[PDB]
């Protein structure tokens, strides 16, 4: 039987959240008027100060000492903070977040809608986006408009605009609340009333490459899903695989672990490739655009490294030409990685180049550093028996380099 | 007496040979502790070069200058019997001199014709250091010890204190902790039973380890035990494991009580020679004595949650007070033990006639059932800050209950003041057994 949760900070919303919970409720009625099952409302309070509330107009309701109680704090809240509000809100999000997970596991949850400022905002987007692509996530927010990265991520997380501040129900919030109500409840009904993919990933100066690989691999019968390695494309990725949408993957480009061991504005995380290997999808794995670290500005550009070869793409973005000895360390983060795989996977390496900037005449090239890379890849990888290293005699543009990265992907997953 | 005598290297030395611009292109080399020992040694050398150098300074264009024939101040100092200065000759030459003192100042010499003291002369513990470290030198090099290092990585009232008291063999062990203060606490805790076992032997300042080193006393101790250890240079540390020749030392430290700074202008201090090198690190993140809403504000400033075995929830509370002048013991009695933030303030609510006042910086340590924190200063008092030590100190002393009264509007009160605010039932997520 399905069920949606309208979340908020009662003490300080108490009366939006119950319009929009009203909202929502009506309209998942309207809407669904073609019949069948019902959907009920939870209204959940998630409120961090002492003031209580025992219950929202006469919806099944969650007090916020119900949400705390279900929670044990964890390694996400070990940190430091700025303020005791935000040490509150912190846990409390997490607490919210296991009380979603246990919501989706024992009961039928359908979507998930809220609303709050800057605070409230962060409170309910981390526990929002730890559910399934695909299950409604919806939440009125102050600060839609601006810097949004932290609250969406990867995810499908909505943010509608509050246009004015949170501050009662008046003429202006009631039109906002409602287009919001009425969206998530149109999102919901219809959503009860009703190939394999590869991912890859890219940059400009490989794609080259992706593009021949994307339309070899459409002709295969494969559909792809192309990820700009940007720090975030990576991750999205990983998450998509992780999320079962993504069946292979064909890492190209892994600048990205330039960027981490370096310091660049483009990074992953530590947890590269982990999805990758847990899931044992076939992975065919790559050194594109492994010869630059991402800054830009110029002036941006950390004082210890304005002594390093640098090029300007741009006025917003510079590329930093990656030395000999950074490469190596590339090596070994992502052979560190790949000796724990428990699954097919092969790594390709072009001879000639890495990038459309690594090649002969082109300001990046340096057969110095592709050749170090190349023999610190072979010789950590050496002993690893799940793990095939080919060391191809072309530049990673070439369109033979192209069509033998999909041979390898073939040979690790037949058709 | 035969200290001067030890420190005769000193003695007369031109300022000019002591003085070092620049410390900034040194590079180090050898294992990390190695480093950190020499880099705190030339922090000492450096700290010096800078107090030489001010002294000349002011007697080329606190800061005291004496006239030597008239024996009388031509800018009178603040402090009294600097045990050190520069003197200026006649030939207008710039000598350090270990001071000498009789019933009517400074005793000087014919050749003298100025003398200059300041506050960083008033004691010579520096060169006491310099004196005792480099005496371990072999060429620049110091000595590593082998003893197993363990480090404890704590929070306020977790029991570093307790456990040093606990574990300690008084006969056999060495305490050391930085200030007298501290080191007169863990004596008066360690002889509370009735019996002394905590002595001038057994537990020392830091300073007077390192400047009293081989004077006598007693040197080897099977076990060194440090309260605060994270308050000193690693090198400092690294020094006193080897110096007490002990086989183990356990390192008590908490990362937010008053962590060493620098201080010493534009001296190199990196992030890589700040970090301590041991051989096991311990942690402690249970607080036995602060309440739930105290340990949300621990949880904040420390790297892991922190839990606490207190019933306690909410504890603090506070008072915007109009007149300062209300503030007296027959107006408004203040319960439990009275702190202020400055001496200022400490020597007015004793005027003021109330009784047992101290500062958080005199208690540091200290616990107590019952606070009274005040602060009658309205002026900028910069101690004071949301991420300041004091104040970190001054909200985790009791075990039941502390009232902030204030003058002004400051970090304090936001702090308490949203503590205030904060769920029960989250506060309950910090219980533990115990
Ligand atoms: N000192 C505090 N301790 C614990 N919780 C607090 C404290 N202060 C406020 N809160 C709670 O934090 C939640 C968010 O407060 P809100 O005023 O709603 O913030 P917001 O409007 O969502 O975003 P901003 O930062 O105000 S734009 C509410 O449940 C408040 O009661
Ligand atoms: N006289 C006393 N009687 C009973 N309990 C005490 C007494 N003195 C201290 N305690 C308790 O001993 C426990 C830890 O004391 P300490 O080890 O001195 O605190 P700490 O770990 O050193 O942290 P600091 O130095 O105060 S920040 C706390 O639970 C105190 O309440
Ligand atoms: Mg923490
Ligand atoms: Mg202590």
């Amino acid at each position: 039987s399905p069920r949606v949760f309208c979340i908020g900070t009662a003490d300080t919303k108490f009366d939006e959240l119950r319009f929009l919970s009203e909202h929502v409720r009506s309209s998942l009625n309207s809407f669904s008027n073609k019949s069948s099952f019902k959907v009920g409302v939870t209204v959940v309070d998630v409120s961090t100060s002492w003031k209580e509330t025992n219950s929202c107009a006469d919806f099944d309701f969650v007090p916020s000492k119900d949400v705390l109680s279900c929670h044990t704090l964890g390694e996400e809240t070990m940190g430091t903070f700025a303020d005791t509000r935000g040490l509150a809100i912190a846990i409390m999000s997490k607490a919210l977040e296991t009380f979603l997970s246990i919501a989706n596991d024992e009961q039928n949850l359908a979507g998930v809608i809220g609303l709050g400022g800057s605070g409230g905002t962060s409170l309910l987007s981390s526990a929002f986006r730890s559910l399934p692509i695909g299950i409604p996530k919806v939440i009125i927010s102050t600060v839609a408009s601006g810097q949004t990265e932290s609250y969406i991520g990867t995810s499908d997380l909505v943010l509608f605009p509050s246009v004015v501040d949170i501050c009662g129900i008046n003429n202006v919030s009631k039109v906002v609340l409602s287009n919001a109500g009425a969206a998530f409840a149109g999102m919901v009904i219809g959503r009860l009333e009703s190939k394999f993919t590869v991912g890859v990933t890219m940059f400009g100066v490989t794609t080259p490459c992706v593009n021949a690989v994307k339309e070899r691999l459409v002709k295969e019968g494969y559909e792809t899903l192309v990820f700009h390695a940007t720090g975030v494309g990576g991750r999205a990725m990983e998450d998509l695989v992780r999320g079962g949408f993504i069946q292979g993957v064909l890492d190209i480009t892994t600048t990205e672990v330039a960027d981490y061991v370096v310091g660049g504005v483009m990074a992953c995380d530590s947890s590269r490739f982990d999805a990758i290997l847990e899931k044992k999808i076939p992975l065919v794995l790559s050194v594109g655009a492994l010869d630059m670290v991402n800054f830009g500005p110029k002036t941006t550009i950390p004082p210890e490294f304005q002594q390093r070869k640098i090029h300007e793409h741009n006025e917003q973005v510079s590329l930093m030409r990656t030395t000999v000895g950074e490469n190596k360390k590339f090596a070994a983060f992502i052979a560190e990685k790949l000796n724990k795989a428990s699954s097919s996977v092969c790594v390709c390496l072009p001879e000639k180049g890495v990038s459309a900037l690594d090649a002969p005449g082109k300001d990046f090239y340096d057969p110095e550093a592709t050749s170090c890379l190349t023999r610190e890849l072979q010789m950590l990888l050496e002993n690893n028996e799940r793990c095939q290293v080919k060391v191809l005699p072309y530049h990673i543009n070439d369109a033979e380099f192209a069509n033998a990265l999909v041979d390898s992907f073939l040979e690790i997953s037949p058709k | 007496s035969e200290e001067i005598e030890s420190l005769e290297q000193f003695h007369m030395a031109t300022a000019s040979s002591l003085i070092h611009k620049q410390m900034c292109s040194i590079v180090y080399t050898g294992p990390l502790k190695v480093q950190q020992m020499k880099n705190f040694i030339d922090s000492l050398v450096a700290s010096l070069s800078a107090a030489v150098s001010n002294l000349v300074k002011i007697l080329k264009d606190k800061f005291g200058v004496l006239d030597v024939a008239s024996k009388r101040w031509l800018v009178k100092p603040s402090a009294k019997n600097h045990a050190w200065g520069v003197v200026e000759t006649h030939a207008r030459k710039y000598h350090v001199a270990l001071l000498e003192h009789d019933e009517f100042g400074i005793i000087t010499c014919d050749n003298w014709r100025r003398v200059a003291v300041s506050s960083e002369s008033v004691v010579y513990s520096d060169m006491a250091k310099l004196r005792t470290l480099r005496r371990l030198l072999k060429d620049g090099e110091p000595h590593v010890s082998s003893a197993k290092v363990v480090l404890v990585d704590g929070v306020p009232g977790c029991g570093k204190t307790k456990e040093i008291l606990s574990r300690v063999n008084f006969e056999e062990d060495l305490i050391l902790v930085p200030g007298r203060q501290a080191a007169e606490m863990i004596r008066r805790r360690a002889n509370a039973s009735g019996i002394i076992v905590a002595t001038k032997d057994n537990v020392r300042t830091v300073d007077s380890f390192l400047m009293n080193y081989g004077k006598g006393a007693r040197c080897q101790f099977k076990r060194l035990f440090i309260d605060e250890g994270l308050m000193l240079h690693t090198g400092c540390v690294n020094f006193l494991v080897e110096m007490s020749l002990c086989d183990i030392a356990y390192v008590y430290g908490d990362t937010q009580q008053i962590p060493y700074i620098n201080r010493v202008t534009g001296f190199p201090y990196p992030a890589h020679f700040a970090k301590l090198e041991v051989d096991e690190v311990e942690t402690r993140r249970t607080t036995l004595r602060c309440p739930a809403d105290v340990t949300h504000f621990l949880n904040q400033r420390y790297e892991g949650h922190v839990m606490c075995t207190s019933s306690e929830k909410k504890s603090v509370s506070q008072e915007m007070v109009s007149g300062a002048a209300s503030i007296n013991p027959v107006s408004k009695p203040l319960k439990g033990k009275i702190l202020t933030f400055t001496q200022s303030d400490k020597e007015a609510l004793l005027s003021r006639g109330y009784a047992d006042v101290h500062t958080v910086h005199e208690v540091q340590g200290e616990t107590y059932a019952d606070v009274s924190l005040v602060r009658l200063t309205p002026t900028p008092v910069s101690i004071i800050a949301r991420d300041s030590p004091h104040v970190l100190v001054s909200l985790s002393r009791h075990t039941k209950s502390l009232k902030y009264y204030t003058v002004v509007m400051d970090p304090l009160v936001s702090i308490i003041r949203d503590l205030e605010r904060v769920s029960s039932y989250l506060l309950d997520m910090y219980k533990v057994d115990a």
